[PDB]
């Protein structure tokens, strides 16, 4: 029940604990159009006492929601987020261009394309390095081959 | 990247003297420079390369020196052939990274001339000459530095108005401005006065030329 | 990307006048190396193939020339010099002089004056695409140590050794019955070297009792005292 | 003598590739390189690059890096530059340059081509309007009489007054790129006040790549 | 399936004349053929079946023929009532798969009219409304080659308008067009259409009638 949300580098994960949370009213929230629970099981969410349960959220394209799943590669799937082989829990994800999408566009959403490794299961990163393609030594000024990784 | 900026990027000076157009760098390239001519209309022309000798077909009023990471031109006399652009390039070694700079033009000094200010309504049988085009004309002037101020029933309007600035004239070394406030008909004939507000340094005060509808 | 090797026989005396920044008679006015090149000058003795008992009129040097020339410039023509207010649309008079003049090197001559052969080996720097295949990695082998191998695709681990075991001319892994990959031939080489288990075996601590003292003994099964106190 | 002959106009539209020859004459093309160098209007010189002409041994810049491809060719000596996915930002006049050392060195550019103005929008024709001043506009004893073409992408227009037999006090300025994608600009001439309804004055406007020409009485 | 296709698919002649419509195959249909005819506004009627007989109640005029690959229709004489669409179909044995073709028309041989061009600027009634649409007519033409060109101040705006054609008129023989551009209110406002452009083979040059909104 969120308005402002963050880009897909970075999570704003606040950790929900010492409460005893109900995971029947994410149902009336708003109508979701992908429930993707590996490991567990929507229907016996409830009965489950769970001890830690991170909440992260990002925004993300269309066509990039089927890199999130647990071993999985692609743009968004090595660079900004990588999930574990062992990973157990939901995925929730929900179309919201009826309030992110501005005719002019709204460039405040910015991913991470290419680094020089991949990143590591549970890991975030927001540092402002500018990449450097080429033979060149780039002195952090945003030239001809020296890109921002975002 | 080596970022080649030049300070002055506008000298204005009177045929016969001597100019001196720097264009600085941060890594060595005391060795690693070149000096070009762009004039418009045509292609640059090489002035001088290596920044230490002369090149092929170049008069012997062109002397370049410099060593280190200051560099200028030493122009003997000034030529009317001569006013143009000039640019500076090093030469790196290992990678291929030959870079430019923004370019210094070279005026005529002579006096202050004071702009002609004319304004044209627009014409009937035509719609308002293109869609509202109102045309100010600000002709024979010498310093370029003066703003157009559209006035639209003392209100004054912005982000509607393009500017067209003429080269510098061979006969009279003066510079010839058009202004066009772009607007619509209907709020063409909503408003009476329309004035242009001119703004310049050989006029004492600014000269506003208007209209009534 | 490409290497130009230009090669040309120079005198005794100006093997290091063809240099970044240098003025040479045989520099300026011939074959110039610029303030940026990256090769090398790599240059021998040639007293022995280029040296002839004669009038040695196969060199020339090319001093006489109208102006300096560019980096890399052959110039092929054969035109009378001008030194100035004398015209030679003919043959070449007093003031006029032929471009080329024979190199005389006499056998007799000491070091200065001895044909040198010198080789510059231009390396262009242009990023641009590579050599066909790429940089061939090359190792040293080594014998009795264990070394992790991977020769022709061959990966394993294990000390590889001298063999008696001459290999019809035509094979290369080379296996066993319990089809372990012992013996490989060099793929370099045509030399054969076994391969043997990586030194392995089973620690056991002999313990006379806690009881008794704290005092044990390690011993290493299947080792030769040489792989790791009495 | 040595001279680099290029083309002429090309249009294009984003996303998409242009192909532009420079082919040489005079010197041996296989001993000189050759730069590509580009000229936005207002500007300057933006992009380096080399191409062999022995082999395809070329150096694309750092700006583009992946969308230009220079090939090579010693059948004609003609060298060659195609531009991939043309934007908004890449219309300007592309020219070719030479160097003044051989093969493996590079001081600078000495032989330049002649340009080739290059722009990536739809094109139309002109319309021309009649500029005519007010009763009271006349400062000075003199009155402007000018026309207003519009409406027209390519700029080769060169508004003549009376079929080219009035030059005095005639000043074109250049095009301006309007919001809607098509150029206009006007041409002005002073005139003196005592020859306003005794001589006529017509302004020539010819565009070639539409093949427009009209006449406007003012 | 069998893929009927027509070559002409436009049979321009006059009334008296003969025709002969193709309509050919690509399997062996010598005696599986059927011929249609669909007048605009009511069904379709059976013209000749089987491709060599002649159907009931049809008139002696109608006679078809044709064998192989290759079949066409030969009229006697054209009549006002005859001018409609013609269509063929096949008659497969084991799998039923009926298919037709495309159909041709047949028109009525005039002279060249010239089409008469009218525009008609929006009301403000409709302009009340928020939308604004410019109907730019085109009545009288016998060949129906007349496209129309939309340039809103000389601007082109291929799409934004729709085009409605009419049926051929059994009085003249000419045929009606309706250019209506769709535009907004604002958009009717900021700019001006100012331009219809026809071009007919009819027109010696293209007809360009121009208003001032």
């Amino acid at each position: 029940n969120a308005t402002t949300f963050a880009s897909v580098y970075a999570w704003n994960r606040k950790r929900i604990s010492n409460c005893v949370a109900d995971y029947s009213v994410i149902y009336n929230f708003a109508p979701f159009f992908a429930f993707k629970c590996y490991g567990v099981s929507p229907t016996k969410l409830n009965d489950l006492c769970f001890t830690n349960v991170y909440a992260d959220s990002f925004v993300i394209r269309g066509n990039e929601v089927s890199q999130i799943a647990p071993g999985q590669t692609g743009n968004i799937a090595d660079y900004n987020y990588k999930l574990p082989d062992d990973f157990t829990g939901c995925v929730i994800a929900w179309n919201s261009n009826k309030l992110d999408s501005k005719p002019s566009g709204n460039y405040n959403y910015l991913y991470r394309l290419f680094r020089k490794s991949k990143l590591k299961p549970f890991e975030r990163d927001i540092s402002t390095e500018i990449y450097q393609a080429g033979n060149k030594p780039c002195n952090g000024v945003a030239g001809s081959n020296c890109y921002s990784p975002l | 990247e080596i970022v080649l900026t030049q300070s002055p990027a506008t000298l204005s000076l009177s045929p016969g003297e001597r100019a001196t157009l720097s264009c600085r760098a941060s890594q060595s390239v005391s060795s690693y420079l070149a000096w070009y001519q762009q004039k418009p209309g045509q292609a640059p022309r090489l002035l001088i390369y290596d920044a230490t000798n002369r090149a092929t077909g170049i008069p012997a009023r062109f002397s370049g020196s410099g060593s280190g990471t200051d560099f200028t031109l030493t122009i003997s006399s000034l030529e009317p052939e001569d006013f143009a652009v000039y640019y500076c390039q090093h030469r790196s070694n290992w990678p291929r990274m030959f870079t430019f700079g923004q370019g210094t033009k070279l005026e005529i000094k002579r006096t202050v001339a004071a702009p002609s200010v004319f304004i044209f309504p627009p014409s009937d049988e035509q719609l308002k000459s293109g869609t509202a085009s109102v045309v100010c004309l600000l002709n024979n002037f010498y310093p370029r530095e003066a703003k157009v101020q559209w006035k639209v029933d003392n209100a004054l309007q912005s982000g509607n108005s393009q500017e067209s600035v003429t080269e510098q004239d061979s006969k009279d070394s003066t510079y010839s401005l058009s202004s066009t406030l772009t607007l619509s008909k209907a709020d063409y004939e909503k408003h009476k006065v329309y004035a242009c507000e001119v703004t310049h340094q050989g006029l004492s005060s600014p000269v506003t030329k208007s209209f009534n509808r | 990307t490409n290497v130009y090797a230009d090669s040309f026989v120079i005198r005794g005396n100006e093997v290091s006048q063809i240099a970044p920044g240098q003025t040479g008679n045989i520099a300026d006015y011939n074959y110039k190396l610029p303030d940026d090149f990256t090769g090398c000058v790599i240059a021998w003795n040639s007293n022995k193939l280029d040296s002839k008992p004669s009038g040695n009129y196969n060199y020339l040097y090319r001093l006489f020339r109208k102006s300096k020339l560019k980096p890399f410039e052959r110039d092929i023509s054969t035109e009378i010099y001008q030194a100035g207010n004398k015209p030679c649309n003919g043959v070449a008079g007093s003031n006029c002089y032929s471009p080329l003049q024979s190199y005389g090197f006499r056998p007799t001559y000491g070091v200065g004056h001895q044909p040198y052969r010198v080789v510059v080996l231009s390396f262009e720097l242009l990023h641009a695409p590579a050599t066909v295949c790429g940089p061939k990695k090359s190792t040293n082998l080594v014998k009795n140590k264990c070394v992790n191998f991977n020769f022709n695709g061959l990966t394993g681990t294990g000390v590889l050794t001298e063999s008696n075991k001459k290999f019809l001319p035509f094979q290369q892994f080379g296996r066993d019955i319990a089809d372990t990959t012992d013996a490989v031939r060099d793929p370099q080489t045509l030399e054969i070297l076994d391969i043997t288990p990586c030194s392995f075996g089973g620690v056991s601590v002999i313990t006379p009792g806690t009881n008794t003292s704290n005092q044990v003994a390690v011993l290493y099964q299947g080792v030769n005292c040489t792989e790791v106190s009495n | 003598q040595v001279q680099l002959v290029q083309s002429g106009a090309e249009v294009k539209k984003p996303g998409a590739s242009v192909k532009v020859s420079c082919k040489t004459s005079g010197y041996t093309f296989t001993d000189h390189y050759m730069y590509w160098v580009r000229q936005a209007p207002g500007q300057g010189l933006e992009w380096m690059g080399v191409i062999n002409p022995d082999a395809g041994s070329v150096t694309y810049a750092q700006k583009f890096q992946g969308r230009v491809t220079m090939t090579s060719d010693t059948s004609t000596s003609t060298v060659y530059m195609e531009l991939s996915s043309l934007r908004s930002e890449d219309t300007a006049v592309y020219y070719c340059a030479r160097d003044l050392f051989f093969i493996p060195a590079a001081n600078s550019f000495d032989y330049w081509g002649q340009g080739t103005l290059v722009t990536v929008s739809s094109t139309k024709g002109p319309s021309v309007f009649p500029l005519a001043p007010s009763s009271k506009s006349t400062s000075g004893g003199t009155a402007a009489l000018g026309c207003l073409v519009k409406d027209y992408f390519p700029e080769p227009v060169t508004v003549s007054w009376n079929s080219g037999a009035l030059t005095s006090g005639v000043h074109t300025f250049p095009a301006v790129l309007q919001s809607s994608g098509l150029y206009s600009l006007s041409s002005v001439v002073t005139v003196p006040s005592s020859s306003l309804g005794t001589q006529t004055y017509i302004c020539n406007v010819n565009h070639k790549p539409s093949n427009t020409k009209v006449d406007k009485k003012v």
